[PDB]
């Protein structure tokens, strides 16, 4: 299955359509559409390519044809903010599901407060190093983070940045770890990271 | 006691028993148009 756009963004209160295509693999009645918030079992928001389960808002709207099919959310609340699969049937034997599209629906506009972190005293007597950069307070995570020694680092196989935090200050946050040597702390005269967000 | 139309029919008559004069308006008709994008392009239509 295709579903798009990979990410919906728009406002709250607003109108926003979510499509899901096919090829001619699949059956026309069979469609269904799905709610996940983080980590929860699925939800049924839509079935029969246009039938809202008993238990679901009446603002919720799906239509299509032949292999071309929308679900179109209006008056959108916070609550919808949640990754979207829709599902078909393969004609017969087998069920397929879409891409699972984050409904990311617009919260602020920020660019990023930025915190840097050189290894410390109990880290380096164990043995070990890692420099820690963190940004916080941003929307959208348009965000690119780079390590330097004050020239680069970043190169390095043992650098990490892990996946964004959403937050109750209407934003995303996001760190990048970067693991080395007590002898790296011994070799580097300085520790520094740079980020570029916005565009 | 009758009103009458160039198709010789009632344009309003007299009642029997109270003998007030009521005009016939006929019940409201129309055509019904479906307007539709073609069936290669969408199956969904609109009606007049
Ligand atoms: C018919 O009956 C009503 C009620 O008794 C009376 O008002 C009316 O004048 C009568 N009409 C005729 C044509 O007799
Ligand atoms: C038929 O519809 C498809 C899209 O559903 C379009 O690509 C194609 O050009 C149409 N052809 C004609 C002749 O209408």
């Amino acid at each position: 299955l295709t579903q798009s756009p990979g990410t919906l963004s728009l406002s709250p209160g607003e109108r926003a359509t979510l499509s899901c295509r096919a090829s001619q693999s699949v059956s026309s009645s069979y469609l269904a559409w799905y709610q996940q918030k983080p980590g929860q079992a699925p939800r049924l928001l839509i079935y029969g390519a246009s039938s809202r389960a008993t238990g679901i808002p009446d603002r919720f709207s799906g239509s299509g044809s032949g292999t071309d099919f929308t679900l179109t959310i209006s008056r959108l609340e916070p609550e919808d903010f949640a990754v979207y699969y829709c599902q078909q049937y393969g004609s017969s034997p087998t069920w397929t599901f879409g891409q699972g599209t984050k409904v990311e629906i617009k919260r602020t506009v920020a660019a990023p407060s930025v915190f840097i972190f050189p290894p410390s005293d109990e880290q380096l007597k164990s043995g070990t190093a890692s420099v820690v950069c963190l940004l916080n307070n941003f929307y959208p995570r348009e965000a690119k983070v780079q390590w330097k020694v004050d020239n680069a680092l970043q190169s390095g196989n043992s650098q990490e940045s892990v996946t964004e935090q959403d937050s109750k200050d209407s934003t995303y946050s996001l760190s990048s770890t970067l693991t080395l040597s007590k002898a790296d702390y011994e070799k580097h005269k300085v520790y520094a990271c740079e980020v570029t967000h916005q565009g | 006691q009758f009103g009458r139309d160039i198709a010789d029919t009632t344009d309003a008559v007299r009642d029997p028993q109270t003998l007030e004069i009521l005009d016939i308006t006929p019940c409201s008709f129309g055509g019904v148009s479906v307007i539709t994008p073609g069936t290669n392009t969408s199956n969904q239509v609109a009606v007049l």
